[PDB]
């Protein structure tokens, strides 16, 4: 599961 | 429920404004291109990938 370089969607 | 959560950042493309927010394009990993898409800044944890973004127009 990402620690680092990530993000979150918009769509969830 | 399967959009929850965080997904790994592959590149960050490009930079736009709506309505007061700045977004980022994003190509995420393991995804192709169809599957980009905008996010607010407050989604975003790629802080690498943004600076590179940058840099990369000047």
């Amino acid at each position: 599961y990402p620690v680092k370089k990530k993000a979150r969607k918009s769509a969830g | 429920l399967y959009f929850q959560g965080e997904f790994v950042v592959e590149k960050v493309l490009d930079r736009r404004v709506v309505n007061g927010k700045v977004e980022y394009f994003l190509k995420w990993k393991g995804f192709t291109d169809a599957d980009n898409t905008w996010e607010p800044e407050e989604n975003l944890d790629c802080p690498e990938l943004i600076e590179a973004f940058l840099n990369s127009q000047k």
